[PDB]
C-alpha cells in the first residue's frame, strides 16, 4: 500500500533554542513510482495546543528542512512522510522528540 | 604558422595540428600564460578544449574547493582542469561548451552556444547559452548558480548538495546533471547523471565536457 519505505536517519539537531534542523535519507525503497517531495508534520508534545502542522519541502533532494519559530525549551513530536508522483503516501518515519 | 601562440585548441587547428592529443595553449596569446590542454580536434570539425573527462572511474572526484578551483588529473585520462582557468579561457571571447556522453554503442551531446564560468570572487557562477542536441537540456536547470563542493556550501538547499550526491558543481537543490559525482553509483542521484538521457538512477559511464570559440563556426 506505501509507495515507499520510511525516511532513514531522522535527526532534530537543534541549532539554537528556536531552530530545529530536520534531516532524513531518502526512502531506501520506492514501489513503482517516483518521490515528488516530503512532508514534516509536528506538533507541541507539551502545553495545552496539540494542533498539528505540517511544512512541504521543495522537491525530491533536499532531504532536510529547517523548523524555526519553535517555542524554547519546548518538546516537538515530528515525523517526515514522502510524497509520490502518484498520489500514494510512503511509510511514516519514525517519531522524534529543544534545549 | 598562423598563430605562433595559439589561445585555444581552433588556433591549433587553424595551424594544420588536426591530430587529437595534448598541446599547449597560451592565454591571450602571451607565453608566460602557458597552460596544457586535451585538444579534442575531430568533434563537429575540432578545435574543442576539453576540461573534464569520465571513463573509468580510476580517479577520486570528490575533492574539496582548493582541489577545483587548481585542477587535478592527467588531461589524457579522467581529469578536471580548473575553475580559475576555465574562467580565464571563457573571458577570452565567446565560447560554447559541448557534452558528449555515451553508455557503450549509444551516445548523446548537448551544446550550449554561450558558455562563461565568473571568477573566484563570484563563486564560478554558470553561464550557458542556447541549447541544441540529443541529451536533452538538462544543465539550463543550473544557470546562474555558484560551483559547490563538500567543504563550501553554496547550493540553495538545506542539505549539502555536494556531500550528499557524492560531487561538485553548481547546485541548485540539487542537479539534473551531475557529471563529477560518483563513477559507476546508480544510487539516486549520487552518480554520473544526465537527467534527461538517463535519469537519476544511471551513471553514464563515458562523459567529456568541452569548449570552444563561437566564431569558429565562421571557419
Ligand atoms: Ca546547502
Amino acid at each position: 500500500s506505501v509507495c515507499s519505505s520510511e525516511p532513514e536517519n531522522v535527526q532534530a539537531d537543534p541549532e539554537n533554542y528556536t531552530s530545529l534542523l530536520v534531516t532524513w535519507e531518502r526512502p531506501r525503497v520506492v514501489y513503482d513510482t517516483m518521490i515528488e517531495k516530503f512532508a514534516v508534520l509536528y506538533q507541541q508534545l507539551d502545553g495545552e495546543d496539540q494542533t498539528k502542522h505540517e511544512f512541504l519541502t521543495d522537491g525530491y533532494q533536499d532531504l532536510g528542512a529547517i523548523l524555526n519559530n519553535l517555542l524554547p525549551n519546548m518538546s516537538y513530536v515530528l515525523q517526515i512522510v514522502a510524497i509520490c508522483t502518484n498520489g500514494l503516501y510512503g511509510k511514516y518515519s519514525d517519531q522524534l522528540i529543544m534545549p | 604558422r598562423v598563430f605562433p601562440h595559439p589561445q585555444d585548441c581552433a588556433q591549433h587547428l587553424m595551424n594544420g595540428d588536426t591530430l587529437s592529443g595534448v598541446y599547449p595553449i597560451f592565454l591571450n596569446g602571451e607565453l608566460s600564460q602557458k597552460l596544457q590542454v586535451y585538444c579534442d580536434m575531430t568533434t563537429d570539425g575540432g578545435g574543442w578544449i576539453v576540461f573534464q573527462r569520465r571513463q573509468n572511474g580510476q580517479t577520486d572526484f570528490f575533492r574539496k574547493w582548493a582541489d577545483y578551483r587548481v585542477g587535478f588529473g592527467n588531461v589524457e585520462d579522467e581529469f578536471w582542469l580548473g575553475l580559475d582557468n576555465i574562467h580565464r579561457i571563457t573571458s577570452q571571447g565567446r565560447y560554447e561548451l559541448r557534452v558528449d556522453m555515451r553508455d557503450g554503442q549509444e551516445a548523446a551531446f548537448a551544446s550550449y552556444d554561450r558558455f562563461s564560468v565568473e571568477d573566484s570572487r563570484n563563486l564560478y557562477k554558470l553561464r550557458i547559452g542556447s541549447y541544441n542536441g540529443t541529451a536533452g537540456d538538462s544543465l539550463s536547470y543550473h544557470q546562474g548558480r555558484p560551483f559547490s563542493t563538500e567543504d563550501r556550501d553554496n547550493d540553495v538547499a538545506v542539505t549539502n548538495c555536494a556531500m550528499s550526491y557524492k560531487g561538485a558543481w553548481w547546485y541548485k537543490n540539487c542537479h539534473r546533471t551531475n557529471l563529477n559525482g560518483k563513477y559507476g553509483e546508480s544510487r539516486h542521484s549520487q552518480g554520473i547523471n544526465w537527467y534527461h538521457w538517463k535519469g537519476h538512477e544511471f551513471s553514464i559511464p563515458f562523459v567529456e565536457m568541452k569548449m570552444r570559440p563561437y566564431n569558429h563556426r565562421l571557419m
